[PDB]
This record gives structure tokens, C-alpha cells and sequence, in this order.
RNA sequence: GGCCCUUGCGGUGCUCCUGGAGCGCUCCGGGUUGCAGGUGCCCGAGGCCGA
RNA sequence: GUGUAACCCCAUUCGUAGGAAUUCCCAGUAAGUGCGGGUCAUAAGCUUGCGUUGAUUAAGUCCCUGCCCUUUACACACCGCCCGUCGC
RNA sequence: AAAAAAAAAAAAAAAAAAAAAA
């Protein structure tokens, strides 16, 4: 199994290297295909090798997988199987942190929370991979308030680092009751840039495919690179009029890191994107919106 | 006494009973002898 | 005779009560057949395309289980409903074998990571046990009462464990007993090959006082489990037209250039029908088909005991 | 904006029954329609000489290929179909 | 970072013929100096030259 | 002619011990010190477990030296016991008949399997499995 | 490093006469200046190229 | 290829063929049928066991790699194979390793300072 | 060879006079150890701690009570001193004393409660042997801890006298009082 | 008793000697559980093979001559000097 | 344990019956040997390499 | 953790703690102890890694508080119709 | 390019010699 995991990773990185070549290889194919379909001069860059493209074009069919994308390879079983999420905390947690980790279990369908004792960081990733855990969440705290969040996709998936800003928990609010706990509908709003499409994908795949008539709503709203997490359930009193009742925790997120590897590989994994605060134009730039 | 990974005796590609075009390579490594004189053609 | 399966069948089992036979195949399917109406009434397949290596069915007959060559995980289905109840994970490497406890309804599976794992089915908290071994495991069998367990390991030892207490009751060393002979094409001698071969088939007697072990040889060894001694050795065959039967190859056939086995190989493959293909161990396309090796693929003992 | 269910190539016998009951609308009447469709499609395969010729080439090649791998390949999931059993004693199957 | 990446794909079963005569010391591959292998006759000869 | 010697490893958590056993008169030393000088002495009997199981007649023909590093007190003691037992079994296999090796091995296994085979403690918990029994969960 | 050599095995060192060291010191000092001269001329050629 | 691109028969046949070739390793990725004309007689030779031993850095010379399988130092799972003509699947190449109680595995373990007489000899 | 606890207390002479508790007290030849420190996994599965020797269970349950948890060697020496004092005072095998004390301290029937906000009612119920052993050990350890608190007397002497009194069956011990009151309440609620 | 592989003495039966007279025959059961020996004095003794503890002794009418054991059946054959055979 | 022109020491040159794979030999007998139809087989170099 | 150990152990002396309510927790888990780092966010009486010692009870029901679903693949065997209202 | 090892010299330098990156 250890050799299998090492073998698969090299295939994953190796395919990532040639994704740019294959996109360039594909893009020049349609221009020739457009050139033959509508009788017009073949572009001079395609003037040579034109017959070779035609032969591969004639081979092209629906059966082939097509051009490879690293996002698809990372999230291979996103739709077919329901995700399995495990939630843990840092060593020696506070009382309020153990409340927060208890609430994230209810938010994510099918999540489980395990006590972090003396478990080294490396061993947890090994155990999660062995038992088929899809996603791993690690949460930090400062003076009884959660302050950091890490989301990791176990099969050599991307690792996303977050910092929390305005956390309000249900345990603060009296006599709320019990949650609906049904499979939720997802509302993603404000993500427009290419990186914004990347980040919204990571957050969406933490959830299973819901039912059509589900009344549970989870909203991720981006406003000036700050993502707002909101949890609501609605009741249709009558046509065109809807009532919203808030349930669940309320907190904000700020992304500053995405790494290709897992949280066991800080020393080897490459950085897809980092937040650089000491750039001269750092204060006047946003990345999740265009 | 026993041998392993044996292969049948076949023609080699460096045999001179082949033509020069067909021959693979002379497989010769040349080393500049320190005692050897360096001679060059440099027009004045 | 049932021909529903397309590829070879790796394992087969009867249910404990009914006249029902369950098979697992390389097709990726586990099929159940009834003898009352002679039909394949239930077929189980994995959500993922995988090949199964063995089958095990509970004594009650409600639970059907199978293990894979590659996906490294045990699949468990329900007999009456036919849906995938669960996927048991934790092993590393292929699963060598499975067996249900006849009286307790727990599943024991051996794998190539030097481990044998016990799974509890009708347990609210999903208790699991691991049994670590010095070398890779190959087979697992329960005694008829179900209070003792036997594991064959790659170093040719049979270890007897107590499943409920996870304690090793005993061990049996069996490397010397498996007299193995050299094949015609082997460069190495009999002893060097024997140092790398172990038992691969085990079966308890009806009473359980003796154990039968077999592998790639013409001998089946019957051991007394409590004394850990070899009571008897049975010779399966004396046919010398089968490969690897005799330990020392005849000196008469040797010449200066070797025993020249390929001449006889071509003479034997002159049967035609197919074309021998390089790299096939078994089958029509295998070159070494006219004189196969002697191997005892499996052993079983009658529940009657006669 | 939810995760969209992807399309499986594998069809279990629980959603196979649903499809037949869906479009048609007694159980024998449902099975009668599908069986005729299955035979009609099977006749189409036999009436095209090229597809028949290609299928025989696949059979010869694939039996060669799996032998080289010693029967270690990715399997094909079984497709659900309808079969004709007739009312006569079970001796005939023996 | 270049070195740590190489340790990821390291195969423990790898074999090289240098490994037979050389043993690791604390993990470091030290090439031990070759022995001179003098015999008693020459050893007696050096002492006569020294005096 | 050549000396008959065997070196074997024993492990317990981060404690690792290397034991060298050769032909001798019965001397057992740990880090240059006798067995009775190893601290803590509260577990001294745990350190004397193999000898009392096998008697001095079997240990009278061998000399064993153990070098142990890492871990704490208890882990080091367990590593030393495991290394001593494994080294003795290996020596009687290599330079004595196999019958005595089998008898010593099954006595040691019958008392406590830890003396010969180290079992690492891994992560196994209810949390990895889903709620409910393996059967009867979602029908 | 393998610096250690036993007492019995070690040999006395060579004792050079004063004339020999004068000749030997001349060559090393000459070689140091010559080696320095060539290395300086190396950089001038590379910069000009 | 000559069959129409929008034909169900072609699509199913194309997926079955590329899935078998990818498992054997003859084709690098499960792409289009364009990759299927790149398979040659040499593509089969690259999947033999002796050249795989060369890839896994267990051997460095092809004559040495062929020598080891004949002398029975390499096993694929519990089975030990002595035939140099043995194509190994991508799954099975993960379980080629030195057979236990072999002098080469003794040399490897001695080099790494991980040799214990109890486990190997047993 | 003969295996004796701490090198001086034999286990062959130990015998159990209760047939019900024969299968749940591990003191005989197979479970005989030199020290009450084996580092096994006896909490892994249900009913497995019945295989743990009774002295090791007493050592573990004496660590929970009135101590910073995780100090096992101190508890081992406390048990050794208690056994030495018991042998000095009574003159018989301390293992037999411990077995008799555990046999005597275990309640036979308990009271299952059905409780509402207003009042609680009870029904007398049977007790399984495993719970008998668990409650016996827990009561002995708690009695020793309570006797040792705020007194010029180390825990070893209080533990020794507790086992002595419980084995004798005297009512001067904490566990005997608790057992008698539990059976009395169960009798009253029949 | 000697080990065949090493040739090392592995103990002896009896405190000093098994029999007063000469030992005519020895035999070992197939399962290595019982060892039976004979003496010229006319005694037949059965021993445990492992711990070498005497079990039972049988007196014979005449001195035994030769002795063989049929292991699988467990049948022992005795020839005596009075020309009779006892099974 | 035994050895007494010895050795915890080492080397050579011939002999040692082919399963199918040296068949055919008591006698008798061996002389007058008294145009259906065939179209085969062979021809691929691209490295998820190591040094 | 490369930028010019306590805890524990033996022996000596001395000598008679936090309500009502409420939160969290199932195995290397609860609890105690030491030793590092400050890593482009957060962090200074704080934050995160690493190791050492290591437990008691429980492996099951819907009784309370609630949550998610349902009441239209004909092997053998088993079983044999959920109910009510208002609209069209 | 660079971390080494073996010699001499001057009040560190100099010739050879291996490994590693590229
Ligand atoms: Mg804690
Ligand atoms: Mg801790
Ligand atoms: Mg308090
Ligand atoms: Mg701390």
C-alpha cells in the first residue's frame, strides 16, 4: 500500500506537468478543424504538420477521456461517492474549542470528530488514508476563540489554509434546539475569478449530493476576499413569500494558502498560490473577485 | 562453471564484414595524451 | 453445470442450511444458485470494477462476503436484499482468504501485510481485531466448533490462535515436510526452491484433532495439532509424466549442452489446437501445457467425516 | 449550486425495474415490451456485416491479451437483461 | 527541498553492488580507507630501514 | 574455528536495543553493567523474566551484551527483554539443534508473546467506522 | 579521516637537509605566484569575451 | 476509426480496448485511440519482469536482472517466478520484491544496518 | 519452574470457594506473572479484562483513586508493601486473602431504579459476575483511600487492613458495609 | 537419548540406570508420548518421553528376546526365551 | 573415545546400466511385390527508463 | 528543532479546594510532566509541534429529548391491504 | 560548482584524489 501511494503520486504530478502541453496541443487542433469545415486558408503556424492534426482529429471520438485536468484527477470521486469528513483539533484543546469542533460535525453530513491526544500529525494522515477518509479538517484556537482552519483532501489533494474572523457559536445562543441535519443545498455567490472558482470547488465537495425537496441552505458569500458562512432553513408560508430562520454557527474565512500536497508534506509540496502582504500594491488588490 | 543470462551467438553490429553505412559505431574513445603535441592550422 | 460466469471461478461455497451454492469469479461477480429450480437468482457486483479472489458466506446465510485482488477491501452484501451492506477496509495488500466463524458470526480475513483481521458483524460499536504475524499470511480456517483458528504463513509455519482471546496457542514448523522436486527448466536445485515455498492449503478434520496441509508437491501432510507432530504423509500421485514430481532429475538424460528440454517441449506442443504464447503460466496458450506441474490446489473434509 | 450527480455506467436491478415501469404506465405486460425491444436490437447487430466482423476481431484479441496478464484485467459490469424461462419440469436443465 | 523530495520515492529494496562491501555508519555512507595488508617479512624490513 | 555470534534487534516505542550473543560462560551485560544494576529496579523482575523461565543451564553457554538507546525507562526495559530473548532463540537455532530452539520458542510464546514479537500500537477507533453495526445500517 | 596509526606501526618522518628545503620552498612559492597569475588572466579573457 | 464517430458500438469498443491496454501499461494514458497506434512489439518488451527490475532500481544491468529471476531471488506476491518472459501488470509491479531468506536481501538489510538474524533466518 | 508473585507468593495453594466467580478471577497457573505490570491491551474488547490477572486489575484500580493518574510504579510498590504487611500480620498467603476479600465484598443483587422528577422506585435485580468483581475491587480501593485520608497512616497499612477485614468478613470494613446496605435495600425493594 | 543433528546428550531414563540387567529392546511411540524398554531381568517399563518419568512396570514370565513396535496401531510384539510370543 | 609411517590441511586422472531414446537373433520362415482435390510464411523504431 | 529533561526512584528530618445551575469526554482516550519552534495568516502572561508515564466504566435500547427515512430483483422459507379531511 | 580525504610549503597556500548538484 505504501508503494502504491508513492506510485500514484508520481503519476499525478507527471500528468500535471503535461496539462499545459496538451491544452496547447488541443487548441491548435480546432483552428485547423475550423479551417477545413469552412473553406479558408489554414493559418501559417498550422501550415506545417497540418495532415498530422487531421489524422488525430479523425481518431478523435467520444470514447476517449480527452485532455487531462489536475482538478478532475484530485476530485475523482466527487459526484459518484459521498465524502467522508473527519474533524480534529490541535493538541491540548480549550473547552470552547471542543464545543466548536462538536458543531462542525453537525454542519457536515456524515462527519465524525475524534479526540486529538498525543497523535503525531503524520500518523493521522496515514490512518485516514487507510480507512478511506476523504477529507480532513484541523482547527486552531486562541484564548478560547477559534482562529484557524485547514481543509485537506487526503488522496494527494489540495490543502487550503483559512483564518477565522467573526465566530459566533450556537452554544452562546440559548434555547435554539436541534438542527435539521438533512443533506443541504449549497449557495455559492461572489466567486468570479479563476482562483475563486478553485476555492469554491474545495468548499463544495465537502458536502454530499442533496435531495430536491431539502429545506436546508448553506451559503458561502465572498465580499472583498472574505468568505461568509451562513446556515439557514426556509419555510414557504405561501406562494412567493418565504421565511428564513437562522441556525448553526456564523463565521468568516480568509484564504492565504493552497498547497498541492497534504498537511503531512509541508516540506515538499509546492504552493499553488500564496497571499503576499508586503507587495507595494497589496492593500489595493483582490484575488477572489474580478 | 554454470552460466546464466546466456544469449545465442549472433552477428554484431560493429563487424567490418558489414559496410560502413551499416556499421553501428567505431566505439572508440580518444584521450588527448599530455605528452602529445598540439598542432593547429591558423592562417596568418 | 452452470455457465453463467464468463471468466474463471476462484472460490465456491455451500450455504450451511439450504441447497444453495455461491461462487465468486474473476468477472467481478459473486453469483448464488439454487438447486431446487436451477437458476442464478442473485448476483452481487461491486460499485467499482474489481476482481474477487474468494467467497465466504455466514452460517445463517444472510451475509455474503468477498475479497479483491486489487482494491484491498472486503465487500459485504445482504443475501435477501442484494444491496452492498458495507466495505471493510484496513488491510494492506490483497486478501489471501476469508472464513466465517461457524458459531459466532465473525469474519476472519488474512492479508499479505503479515496480518489476520477479525471483523464483528452483529456488533453495535464495530469492534475489530488485528493479529500480527512474522511473515505473510496465505490461508485461514476455523475448527468445526469455532474456538481455534489456523494461519499458514509464508515461512511455512502453521500458527494456531484463540480468536476470542487473541493469544497464540501453538505453532507447527512444516518446511522440511513439503518435499518438492525440481522442474525440467529450473536452473536452481530442489532445496533452493523449497526455501521459498510454503503451505497454501489447510483443512481441519471433522473432529478437529488433526490438520491437513498441502501445496506444490505430490504430498499431503496430516499433523496432530496438539502434539505438533506429523502423523502421516499421503502421496497423491506417482505419475512421472507430470512436472516437478521427483527431487533429483535423472542423470541419464544429461548431455554436454544440457538436458535439452526445448526439443521435448516442441514435441509436446505439437498437439496444435492453439498457439503457445510467451509468458502464460496456465491454459491453452501456455507453452508448458502438455506436462503441467503437480499442485494440490485445494483440500476439503466431509462434514460427515467419512 | 450543488454537487451534480454524475452518470454511472453500472445499472443495478433496482433502477432497471423503475425505468420499465416508468415509461410503460401487468408485470408480464411490462416484461413483454422490453423483451421484444431486446430481440429487435439483437437482430440489428447481426444484420450489419461490419459490426459482426469487428466484434469477432475483438474476441480473438482480448482472449490473447488477458492470458499475457495471467487474467488480471479491469472487469466489465454485468448488464441487466430479460431471459425466457418456459414451464416444463426441471429435469431438462440437468 | 530538492533533497527531501527525493526521499519520498526512495525504494527500500533497491540494491547496488557497492552496498555489499560498504556499511552505513549512523546513516552516513563513509568510504573507509583501503587496508595496506603488509606481511611480517616486509614489516621486519621497514624496521631495519628505520634504524 | 570462526567465532559463533548473532546480533538481534528489539524495539519498544522509540527504544531500540541491539543484542550480541556469542559462545561464552554465562555473562549478560547491558551497557557495560550487570542486569541487577539496571534502573528502575521496580521492574527488575520484568528484566529477569527469560532466565527464570529457562534456567541457568541454558544461559551457561553464551555471553550476551546489549546496547539500548532511546525512549524512557519502561520502554528500554521492554526492549532489553525482547532483544535478549530473540538473541538467545537465534543462537540456539544457528549453532544448536532445532529441537531445543522449538522448545525454548514455544515456552517464551506460551508465557508472553511480547518477548519475541513486537506489536506496534496503531490508530483504531469507533470514529473511523460509521454509526451502527456493519450489518443493519441503512437496511 | 583515519588519522590514527599505532605506536608500533608508525615510522619516523624524513629529516630534510637545509639545502633541500631551500630548493623545495622556492618551487612552492614560485608555483603559488604562477597559479595566481594564470587565474587572474582567466577572468580578463572571460570579461573581454 | 472507420466506423462513424457517433455510433454506440464504436464508443463501447473504444473504451474496452483502451482500458485493457492501460492496465497492461502499453499505453501511457487512457486518452484517444491515437495512442493505440503507438503500441509496438517493443511496448511488450518494456513490460517484462527483467526490465521492470531495472526500473525499480533493484538491478542496474539487464544481464544482472535476467540473472536474478533465473536464480529465484524475486517474487511477485507469494509466488516466486523464474520465467524472464513474464509481463507484469501495473497493479502487480507494486508487489515485486526480494524473496525472503535470499542473500541479496541479506546484503540490502546489512547495508541499511537493519539486519536481525531472528526474522530473516527464523 | 514455579512462578511466584514478587518472587515469594505462590499461586498453586490459592483456591476459590465460589463456583460463580471461578471464570472471572485470573490467579491460577496460566495467568501467573512475576510482576503486576504486563502492558497488555485488556480494554480493547468486551469481556477481555476477565483475562487480566486480578493483581494487575487491583494495581490499575488503585491508580485511579486519590492520585495523579499515570503513576503505576508507585502503585506497584504500594501493593507490594501491602502484601508484605498482610503476610506479617496474618501469616497466610496474601493472594488467598485478596481472593477471599474480593469474593466477600461483591454484592449479589442490586436495585435497578426507575426515576421521575417526583419520586424514584426500585426493583431488585441480579448482578453479573463481572460487575461483582468490578464493584468489589472499586469498593476495596475506595475504602483504602478514604481510610488513608487525613491520618498519620500510609496508604499501604490502610489497604492491608482493609483486605484483612474484608477477607475475615468483619463489618469494620468499608466494602462490607456497602455490600450489606446494598443487599438490604434490594431486599426491601423486592 | 541423543539428538541426531548435533549428537548432544539430552538426558537419560531412570535416576541412575533404567534396568538392573541388560537392555534388550527400546521403542518410541509414533506421537513421541511413551517410551517402552525391556530388561534381561524380565521387567517391562513404560516411560514418558518428554519429562522421563516412570509410569508403569510389567513383569514377564520369561526373559524377553527381541522387541518391535507397530507405531500406528499401537501394537507391541514380544518374543520370550520360552519360545512363546506375547502381544 | 579408539587411529600410532601422522595431519582442525588441500587437489587431481579413469569406472559407475538413456523411461519414451542401441530396435530387430531357439526353431519355423521372407519367395513369383504379383498421378482425386492443395496459394502458404514473413514484414513497427516513440520509453512515466537506468547508468 | 544549523541563516556569519522533568516527572519518576532510593534514603533523611518534621508533623496536624470552591454552591445552585451548566459544558465536555470512549483507547495510547481522560489526566500529569518536560523539551523545542515563532515558520509571508493568527499568535506574547499567548500559539503550535515533539516525546515520556498512562487509567475507571461501556460494545445496547427507544423509556424522556430529538434526528433521518418509509407504509405499493416473485429461488426456498416467511408474510398477506395504513387511516382521515378539503379542493377541483 | 561544491562538501571531503591524502602530501608538502609559508607566517595559510599549493599538487594530485573521491562523491554530490548541474
Ligand atoms: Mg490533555
Ligand atoms: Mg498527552
Ligand atoms: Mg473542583
Ligand atoms: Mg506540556
Amino acid at each position: 500500500m505504501l508503494r502504491r501511494e508513492a506510485r500514484l503520486r508520481r503519476e499525478y504530478l507527471y500528468r500535471k506537468a503535461r496539462e499545459e502541453a496538451q491544452r496547447s496541443a488541443q487548441e491548435r487542433k480546432e483552428r485547423l478543424r475550423r479551417a477545413l469545415e469552412e473553406n479558408r486558408l489554414i493559418p501559417t503556424e498550422l501550415r506545417r504538420e497540418a495532415l498530422a492534426l487531421q489524422g488525430s482529429l479523425e481518431f478523435d471520438d467520444a470514447g476517449g477521456e480527452g485532455v487531462t485536468s489536475h482538478v478532475d484527477d484530485e476530485y475523482r470521486w466527487a459526484g459518484v461517492e459521498d465524502p467522508k469528513v473527519m474533524i480534529t483539533t490541535s493538541r491540548d484543546p480549550s473547552s470552547r474549542l471542543k464545543m466548536f469542533a462538536k458543531e462542525l460535525k453537525l454542519v457536515f453530513p456524515g462527519a465524525q470528530r475524534m479526540n486529538r491526544g498525543r497523535h503525531e500529525v503524520g500518523a493521522l494522515v496515514r490512518a485516514c488514508k487507510a480507512n478511506g477518509v476523504t477529507d480532513l479538517l484541523v482547527v486552531h484556537e486562541h484564548r478560547g476563540t477559534p482562529v484557524g482552519l485547514i481543509v485537506s483532501h487526503l488522496p494527494f489533494g489540495p490543502t487550503a489554509y483559512f483564518t477565522l474572523c467573526n465566530v459566533v457559536m450556537r452554544h452562546d445562543i440559548p434555547d435554539l434546539g436541534t438542527m435539521s441535519e438533512a443533506k443541504p443545498h449549497l449557495i455559492t455567490h461572489g466567486f468570479s475569478s479563476r482562483l475563486g472558482k478553485r476555492v469554491s470547488d474545495i468548499l463544495r465537495y465537502l458536502f454530499p449530493v442533496p435531495k430536491d425537496d431539502s429545506h436546508r441552505v448553506i451559503t458561502f458569500a465572498n465580499q472583498d476576499d472574505y468568505i461568509s458562512f451562513r446556515h439557514h432553513v426556509y419555510k414557504k408560508t405561501d406562494h412567493r413569500n418565504v421565511e428564513l430562520t437562522e441556525v448553526g454557527p456564523r463565521f468568516e474565512l480568509k484564504l492565504y494558502m493552497i498547497r498541492l500536497g497534504t498537511l503531512e508534506q509541508e516540506a515538499t509540496a509546492d504552493v499553488e498560490w500564496r497571499w503576499h502582504p508586503y507587495t507595494n500594491t497589496a492593500r489595493k488588490r483582490v484575488f477572489l473577485s474580478t | 562453471t554454470r552460466k546464466y543470462a546466456t544469449m545465442k551467438r549472433m552477428l554484431s553490429l560493429r563487424d567490418q564484414r558489414l559496410k560502413e553505412k551499416d556499421r553501428l559505431k567505431p566505439k572508440k574513445k580518444e584521450k588527448k595524451d599530455p605528452s602529445a603535441l598540439k598542432e593547429r592550422e591558423v592562417p596568418q | 453445470t452452470f455457465t453463467e460466469h464468463s471468466s474463471g471461478v476462484t472460490g465456491v461455497t455451500f450455504t450451511a442450511t439450504g441447497y444453495v451454492v455461491v461462487t465468486s469469479s474473476m468477472d467481478g461477480t459473486v453469483r448464488a444458485f439454487d438447486l431446487h429450480r436451477y437458476r442464478n437468482f442473485r448476483t452481487f457486483t461491486s460499485p467499482r470494477p474489481t476482481q474477487f479472489s474468494c467467497v465466504a458466506v455466514d452460517a445463517s446465510g444472510e451475509i455474503v462476503s468477498a475479497g479483491a485482488q486489487d482494491s484491498f477491501e472486503i465487500f459485504v452484501w445482504s443475501m435477501q436484499t442484494g444491496r452492498l451492506l458495507d466495505v471493510l477496509s484496513g488491510h494492506e495488500g490483497p486478501i489471501s482468504g476469508l472464513c466465517f466463524n461457524p458459531m459466532k458470526s465473525v469474519l476472519a480475513s488474512a492479508s499479505w501485510d503479515k496480518t489476520v483481521r477479525l471483523w464483528d458483524m452483529f456488533d453495535s460499536w464495530r469492534t475489530k481485531e488485528t493479529l500480527a504475524l512474522t511473515s505473510d499470511a496465505l490461508a485461514v480456517t476455523f475448527r468445526p466448533d469455532g474456538a481455534e483458528l489456523a494461519v499458514a504463513t509464508l515461512n511455512s509455519q502453521i500458527t494456531f490462535w484463540d480468536p476470542e482471546n487473541a493469544v497464540q496457542t501453538g505453532s507447527i514448523e512444516g518446511r522440511h515436510d513439503l518435499k518438492t522436486g525440481r522442474k525440467e527448466l529450473d536452473k536452481i536445485t530442489a532445496k533452493h526452491a523449497a526455501k521459498g515455498k510454503a503451505f497454501t492449503a489447510l483443512c481441519y478434520s471433522a473432529d478437529g484433532h488433526s490438520i491437513l496441509a498441502g501445496g506444490m508437491s505430490k504430498f499431503v501432510c496430516i499433523y496432530h495439532v496438539r502434539e505438533q507432530i506429523l502423523m502421516k504423509r499421503f502421496e497423491i500421485s506417482c505419475n512421472l509424466s507430470l512436472d516437478a514430481m521427483e527431487e533429483f532429475l535423472n542423470r541419464r538424460k544429461m548431455t554436454e549442452f544440457g538436458n535439452l528440454a526445448l526439443i521435448d517441449q516442441d514435441a509436446g506442443q505439437e498437439d496444435g489446437v492453439a498457439i503457445p504464447l510467451p509468458g502464460v503460466r496456465k491454459g491453452d496458450m501456455s507453452s508448458r501445457h502438455f506436462k503441467p506441474e503437480i499442485r494440490v490446489t485445494s483440500l476439503r473434509f466431509s462434514p460427515t467425516g467419512r | 449550486d450543488d454537487v451534480v450527480r454524475k452518470e454511472k455506467p453500472k445499472e443495478d436491478a433496482y433502477e432497471y425495474k423503475k425505468r420499465l415501469t416508468l415509461d410503460h404506465e401487468s408485470l408480464a405486460e411490462i416484461y413483454e415490451q422490453e423483451y421484444i425491444k431486446l430481440n429487435q436490437q439483437k437482430t440489428a447487430e447481426e444484420e450489419n456485416p461490419e459490426h459482426v466482423e469487428i466484434q469477432k476481431m475483438m474476441d480473438s484479441l482480448f482472449l490473447k491479451l488477458d492470458a499475457l496478464s495471467n487474467f488480471h484485467f479491469i472487469p466489465k459490469p454485468p448488464v441487466p437483461e430479460i431471459k425466457v424461462v418456459s414451464n416444463l419440469p426441471a429435469i431438462t436443465m440437468e | 527541498k530538492a533533497l527531501r523530495k527525493k526521499a519520498l520515492e526512495k525504494n527500500p529494496d533497491e540494491f547496488y553492488y557497492k552496498m555489499t562491501r560498504v556499511k552505513l555508519q549512523d546513516g552516513v555512507h563513509i568510504i573507509k580507507e583501503t587496508k595496506e595488508e603488509v606481511t611480517p617479512e616486509q614489516l621486519k624490513l621497514m624496521r631495519t630501514q628505520d634504524v | 574455528g570462526p567465532l559463533q555470534s548473532v546480533q538481534v534487534f528489539g524495539r519498544k516505542k522509540t527504544a531500540t536495543a541491539v543484542a550480541h550473543c556469542k559462545r561464552g560462560n554465562g555473562l549478560i551485560k547491558v551497557n557495560g553493567r550487570p542486569l541487577e544494576m539496571i534502573e528502575p529496579r521496580t521492574l527488575q523482575y520484568k528484566l529477569l523474566e527469560p532466565v527464570l523461565l529457562l534456567g541457568k543451564e541454558r544461559f551457561a553457554g553464551v555471553d550476551i551484551r546489549v546496547r539500548v538507546k532511546g525512549g524512557g525507562h519502561v520502554a528500554q526495559i521492554y526492549a532489553i527483554r525482547q532483544s535478549i530473548s530473540k538473541a538467545l532463540v537465534a543462537y540456539y537455532q544457528k549453532y544448536v539443534d532445532e529441537a531445543s530452539k522449538k522448545e525454548i520458542k514455544d515456552i517464551l510464546i506460551q508465557y508472553d508473546r511480547t518477548l519475541l514479537v513486537a506489536d506496534p500500537r496503531r490508530c483504531e477507533s469507533k470514529k473511523f467506522g460509521g454509526p451502527g453495526a456493519r450489518a443493519r445500517y441503512q437496511k | 579521516k583515519a588519522g590514527k596509526v599505532p605506536k608500533d606501526r608508525r615510522r619516523p618522518a624524513v629529516i630534510r637537509e637545509p639545502h633541500e628545503r631551500k630548493i623545495l620552498a622556492l618551487l612552492d612559492a614560485l608555483s603559488t605566484v604562477h597559479s595566481q597569475k594564470m587565474k587572474k588572466a582567466k577572468e580578463q579573457r572571460h570579461l573581454h569575451n | 476509426r472507420d466506423l462513424p464517430e457517433r455510433d454506440q458500438f464504436r464508443v463501447r469498443a473504444s473504451a474496452a480496448l483502451l482500458d485493457k491496454l492501460y492496465a497492461l501499461g502499453l499505453v501511457p494514458t487512457r486518452g484517444s485511440l491515437e495512442l493505440c497506434d503507438f503500441v509496438t512489439a517493443s511496448s511488450f518488451c518494456r513490460r517484462r519482469l527483467p526490465t521492470v527490475l531495472l526500473k525499480l532500481r533493484m538491478a542496474q544491468h539487464l544481464q544482472a536482472a535476467v540473472a536474478f529471476v533465473e536464480q529465484g531471488h524475486v517474487r511477485v506476491g507469494p509466488d516466486v517466478v523464474t520465467d524472464p518472459a513474464f509481463l507484469v501488470t501495473r497493479s502487480m509491479e507494486d508487489f515485486v520484491t526480494w524473496v525472503d531468506s535470499s542473500k541479496i536481501k541479506r546484503h540490502v538489510l546489512e547495508y541499511n544496518e537493519e539486519r536481525d538474524d531472528f526474522d530473516l533466518e527464523a | 519452574p514455579d512462578i511466584k508473585l514478587f518472587g515469594k507468593w505462590s499461586t498453586d495453594d490459592v483456591q476459590i470457594n465460589d463456583i460463580s466467580l471461578q471464570d472471572y478471577i485470573a490467579v491460577k497457573e496460566k495467568y501467573a506473572k512475576y510482576l503486576p505490570h504486563s502492558a497488555g491491551r485488556y480494554a480493547a474488547k468486551r469481556f477481555r479484562k476477565a483475562q487480566c490477572p486480578i493483581v494487575e486489575r487491583l494495581t490499575n484500580s488503585m491508580m485511579m483513586h486519590g492520585r495523579n493518574n499515570g503513576k503505576k510504579l508507585m502503585t506497584v510498590r504500594i501493593v507490594k508493601h501491602a502484601f508484605e504487611i498482610i503476610h506479617l500480620l496474618t501469616g497466610e498467603n496474601p493472594l488467598q486473602v485478596l481472593v477471599n476479600a474480593i469474593i466477600n465484598s461483591g454484592p449479589r443483587e442490586d436495585s435497578t431504579r426507575i426515576g421521575r422528577a417526583g419520586t424514584v422506585r426500585r426493583q431488585a435485580v441480579d448482578v453479573s459476575p463481572l460487575r461483582r468483581v468490578n464493584q468489589a475491587i472499586w469498593l476495596l480501593c475506595t475504602g483504602a483511600r478514604e481510610a488513608a485520608f487525613r491520618n498519620i497512616k500510609t496508604i499501604a497499612e490502610c489497604l492491608a487492613d482493609e483486605l484483612i477485614n474484608a477477607a475475615k468478613g468483619s463489618s469494620n470494613s468499608y466494602a462490607i458495609k456497602k455490600k450489606d446496605e446494598l443487599e438490604r435495600v434490594a431486599k426491601s425493594n423486592r | 537419548v541423543y539428538n541426531m543433528q548435533s549428537g548432544i546428550h539430552r538426558g537419560s531414563f531412570g535416576k541412575d540406570q533404567a534396568h538392573k540387567g541388560s537392555v534388550r529392546g527400546v521403542a518410541v511411540d509414533g506421537l513421541n508420548q511413551l517410551t517402552v524398554t525391556t530388561g534381561s531381568e524380565g521387567l517391562l517399563k513404560f516411560w514418558n518421553f518428554k519429562n522421563k518419568i516412570l509410569i508403569h512396570s510389567v513383569s514377564l514370565s520369561s526373559s524377553p528376546n527381541i522387541m518391535l513396535l507397530h507405531r500406528d496401531s499401537g501394537i507391541l510384539g514380544l518374543a520370550l526365551d520360552d519360545f512363546s510370543i506375547s502381544v
